This record gives structure tokens, sequence and C-alpha cells, in this order.
């Protein structure tokens, strides 16, 4: 369920 | 080539330039260390072919200049098992290398020293002098958040800039973001490199803590850093790295201030019934209050509710609670601030009363 | 079931009972602490079917009878996580354990003390106090020569024998042996049984060398010790364990002293240039002078003189290793002497100083 940072 | 020096002169020496070689040297020269004498000193090498470790001892006893290698654990567990105060007395002969102390002798298989690998020659663009502690400081604050053997081989490092007077690391495995910014009280060229993950551990192991200073050399490829009579250099990474003044949280309207160790103390409980694999929690953030839960799939579920600072609307968010541990972990102070938007977006936490460093953590949908 | 006790009161038992386990639990059960209300006494208990870990803990805030089973490393985290000073309130509601203190809730799956194995009963036909320091003497003097994970399923544990006023213990692996005899002022009948080498660890886990003395029990199959309000039971192991009477050199004549950390240091040194896979070092013996070396497939090779007291005549013999040095480890005393017989017979190991103790060891081809 882990979401992503936008790098 | 011929050395005689007391055991201590010569045992961190050893231990230090051993850092980059592995358990297991892919080829033989690998395993070895680099000993060179001349001008009255004894210089040690070891190298991983990526970066390289070299120590300068000085020789107060009589010697004589040459060059060989030899196996680098067998010698420093030899120096290191030889009683405290030996004198070591070290010559080359041929084949072998033959180490006498006491009634002690040694005879090691060596490698001609034309073979040892050696970085290439590199020009320095950049350079400049810092406190130990500061580096020290800057890579504390952000190694936890490199990756770990990501496809994106440059996450894998860290990213060194230099701006203004400011030296800055960076390090983001996709998850979560460090930054850490120090002031270095000279100005500099705007620059930015990518140090491999070894190199970063180099180089804190280079740290005496003491009050040598460290004098810092970066180049197109290469970055250099020289700390008493030790001189770490490596190759840098290639590859774009993230910009982390764009990772921030653009409008963090919501913020919350906290004891750093009731917080952390109160994650730390309730990680314990937390999906041991996935390790979810959800923080719910009310006036003045933060309630924490965690629940598994037994149906075991823990509560945390503490009292914190806090005036915005309420709202939930979900967290790793391994990633928000090792945040609390890296900032060792009284007070936090977690800076919030809403449940669908990253975090920004820092300490309450230092705005030197900040972390960027994402959350998940529980 | 109900209890509300101080954090301080619990961490030592829960310590003590949940030490066997972490490590892949088979029976879900038995990754659980029976925890049981009673007259004013919570008891708290550990098992691996094997062998079984009591502790008690006294009630004086209101509580109510009763028991039931929960996870027991997650109720010994929670409980060790919570802050210095935490009172810990408990109660049982129906399939789960609530667990308060301060702010902080904790509900923990739990599973019918019905179910919590529990060794069968058994009688105790030899019983003795001793020291625990005595105990814990006896067990570090051999617990390292024990077997791992032999087919002689007997070897992979202790023997512990009385006879005439002393214990004694006795450990091999069927290449060196170690035995020690303590007297413990009490006249005992002459008995010997085996015990389980994870019996073994858990027993010298709750010795402290206090000046309580611990109190055995021992019955056809099963050994209980009690220390304090910490009650340890583990069933034994079946077998014909060899009588170390007849392991011990018939006529060691040659008697060989040394310092036993010279001694140590020697051979921790030459080993370092013996073969990696299988380290063993060659010692000559001549008068009041003892050779170590090694020598490896890479041709190298080390030599180490010691000044010994010697008389006899000379020898060569070589030795494993890490044999003799657990030994010298086991030892820890000013002189040992080394009792010889010839090139092709064990050597036996004892204090120069005293003859409680003696290791056997066989000579090692080079």
């Amino acid at each position: 369920r882990q979401l992503v940072l936008g790098l | 080539m011929k050395f005689t020096v007391e055991r201590e002169h010569l045992l961190k020496p050893l231990q230090q330039v051993s850092g980059p070689l592995g358990g297991r040297p892919t080829l033989p020269i690998l395993g070895n260390l680099l000993l060179q004498v001349a001008d009255g000193t004894l210089s040690l090498t070891g190298t991983d072919l990526e970066m390289e470790m070299v120590a300068r001892v000085a020789l107060v006893q009589p010697h004589e200049p040459g060059a060989t290698t030899v196996p680098a654990r067998k010698f420093f567990d030899i120096c290191r098992g030889l009683p405290e105060g030996a004198e070591i007395a070290v010559q080359l002969e041929g084949e072998r290398m033959l180490v006498r102390s006491g009634r002690s002798r040694f005879s090691l298989s060596t490698l001609p020293a034309a073979d040892f690998p050696n970085l290439d020659d590199w020009q320095s663009e950049v350079e400049f002098t810092l406190p130990q502690a500061t580096m020290k400081r800057l890579i504390e604050a952000t190694q936890f958040s490199m990756a770990h053997q990501d496809v994106r081989y440059y996450l894998n490092g860290m990213l060194f800039e230099t701006e203004g007077e400011e030296l800055r690391t960076v390090a983001t495995d996709g998850h979560r973001l460090a930054v850490c910014s120090m002031p270095i009280g000279q100005s500099l060229p705007s620059h930015s490199v990518i140090v491999p993950r070894k190199g970063v551990i180099e180089l804190m192991r280079m740290l005496d803590g003491g009050d040598n200073p460290l004098r810092v050399q970066i180049g197109s490829n290469n970055i250099r850093a020289h700390v008493g009579d030790f001189i770490f250099t490596s190759k840098l990474v290639d590859g774009r790295f993230p910009d982390y003044r764009r990772v921030l949280p653009k409008n963090p309207d919501k913020h919350l201030e906290a004891g750093c160790d009731l917080l952390k103390q109160a994650f730390a409980r309730a990680a314990i019934l937390s999906n041991e694999k996935f390790r979810g929690v959800r923080l719910y953030v009310s006036e003045n209050q933060l309630k924490i839960t965690a629940n598994n799939p037994e149906q075991e579920e823990a509560e945390e509710i503490l009292d914190v600072t806090y005036s915005g609307a309420e709202m939930e968010i979900g967290f790793n609670v391994s990633y928000v541990l090792d945040v609390l972990n890296a900032l060792k102070c009284e007070n936090v601030r977690m800076m919030l938007t809403d449940s669908v977006s990253s975090v920004q936490i820092e300490d309450a009363a230092s705005q030197s460093a900040a972390y960027v953590v994402m959350p998940m949908r529980l």
C-alpha cells in the first residue's frame, strides 16, 4: 500500500 | 624493502586501509595491501577498484626503500595478535615477505607492486575544509535513506552538494528522502556529485572524532578526503539524482509539534502489533492530540494517545512505521515538527528547533 | 483473569521465561507464555516441549484468578517498551487479553490455557543444593566440548554425574572431551544423566552467581533446578554416554608446563597461516622449549618459539587449533600442564594448579 515520492 | 615499526604505530593504519576490501576478493591482488617504503615513510594502500584508502606511517627506525603487496587480513591479524608494544620487523625477500617480532616469525606470499590497481590521475575542481564532526553529522543524518541495490543504481549512493556556504547530503530510495545542510564558512562553487555506498561508509570510518580537520577535493569523477595521515579517494557514480527542493511537500499547511522521544516510544510500541511485512500504522491528528493505532492479521491491536501541539483540521494518514522510526532515530532532538497536507500526500518531518535537516516520507494506504 | 503490577516486577521474569524462543517456533502454542493468577501469585511459563521455565510474581493490587496464554515475544516487547515506572493492568476478555498502561492499549490474541503443553508428572530420585557459582563453573568448564547436531543424540548434551561428594560434568564430540568435578559437601548416590544442549544453555541463563544456592532434583527422565522464584525443568537424553575414565590417557608420562596466555597467543598467531579450511599447528617439544608451526597451500608459514618447562624426550605432534584454543579459553588460569604420551596419542591438558578439570584432545595429522 506504499505510495511513492515525485522525485 | 625493509622496515621495523612498533605494533601500535602500525595497527590502526592497517585496520583503516583494509576497509574497502571484501571477505572474498574477486581476484588475489584485491585481497592484498600495497606496502611502499620511500623517503622515510611507509605507505599502505587498500582498494576495491572503485575506491582506495591510503595511510602514511612515519618510520623512526632504520629502513630501506621498496614495494610489494601482501594479504591484508593475514598481515593485519599477525600484527594485531602480537603483544602490546611489540617491535615488528619486516623485509621483502622475493616471493615472500618475512615478518619477525620476538621469537615469532611469519612468511607471507607476495604479489608484485607493479600489478597493484591504481586509480587514474584526476584533477580537483572544488576544495574545502570542514570539521570532522560536520561531515559525521551530514552523513548520519541521511545515510539510512539510501536505496539498497535499487535498479536506479544512482539511488544506492549519496548525493553531496556544495551551495553558497553550505555542504549538503541527500539520500532517497523512492519512498522516503533525507536532506541535511551544514554551513562551512567558505564560499563554494555550486556542485553536485553522487558518492557510492561503500564510499559513504569509508568516509564515516575515517573520522576519528578528533581535532584533525577534514580536507575535501572533488573532481568531475572522483572525490578525495584527507584526515590526519589518511587519504581516501573514490570514483563518483554517474546518473541523474533527484532535486530535494522539488520533493519537499509544496504546501504542508497542517503543522504538528511533539516530543521526539515520546513520539518515538509510542510508535515503537505500536509497531509491535503492526503487520510484520507491511508495518503500517495509522495516525489520527486532532486538536492537540495524536492517536497512533496499529493492527495485524491476528486481529491484535495497539493504540497510543499523545498530547501534541496541533490546531489544524482533523485527518488520518497511514505510514510504514519503520520509515517513521528511522527518521525519529536520526533526529537527535527534543521536539519534532511534522508537516502534513492530507492522507495521500507526503509528510515532511524536521527537528522543531532547526531546519538543518528535512525528511520526506510518503504515506501508505491502510 | 485480571491483575495490575509494576512493569519493574515483570521484566526479569518475562525475560527468563521468554528466552527459549524466537527462531521458528514450531507449534504456535509454543511461542506463547502461559499466564496463571492463583492465590495472590502470577505465574508465567515458557516451553519448547523439551524444557519449561516457570517464574512467579507476587500480586498485591486487586486481582482475579484465571489463566490464558499470549504471544511471548510480543507481550515481553510491549512491557519492555513501556516507560520506566509504568503500571501494567491486564485482563482477559474472551479471545483477547487487554493490556493497559497510561494511555497505551494493547489487545493480544490468546490460546486456551488448557492447550498449553506441560511436562508430564515425574518423580525426583536424587536431590542436592550447590552454589550458583559452582554450577556455572561446572558448565562453563565443559560446555564447549558438547557435540552439535551429531547423529548420536546423546553427545548433543552434557553428562551430569553425582559420585561421592562431587557433582561432575562431562562433554565430548568424539574428538575432544572435557570433564570437571566439584565438591558440594553432601554425600550423594551414584547417578548419571544427560542434559540436552538447549537445557544446558537455559541452566546457565538462570545463574547470577548470587549467594542464593541452586536446588537440583534429578529423576529418571527429567532434571529440575530451582533458583530464587524461577523453576527450570528439562527432559533428559536417552543413551549411554561414554566413560571419561577410559578416555583419559593411561600413562601420559611426558609433562610440559606453559604460561596459559603465552601458549594461547602463540597458537592464535600461528593459526593465521594454517590451512583456512582445516586449521591445525605442529608442536615440536624439546628441553624447556616448544616450537609451534603452521603452513598453508600458499606455502606461507608461521613459527612461534616459547620457553616452557619440559624435560622428557623430544617429539612432534599436531593439533587442531580450535580444540586447543577452546581448552585454553576455558581454563583461563596462570599456567597449564600438557600431558603427552607420543606423537600418535591424545594429550591431556589441565590447569597446572588444579586437577578439578581435565581436557583430552586427539592429535591432528599435518
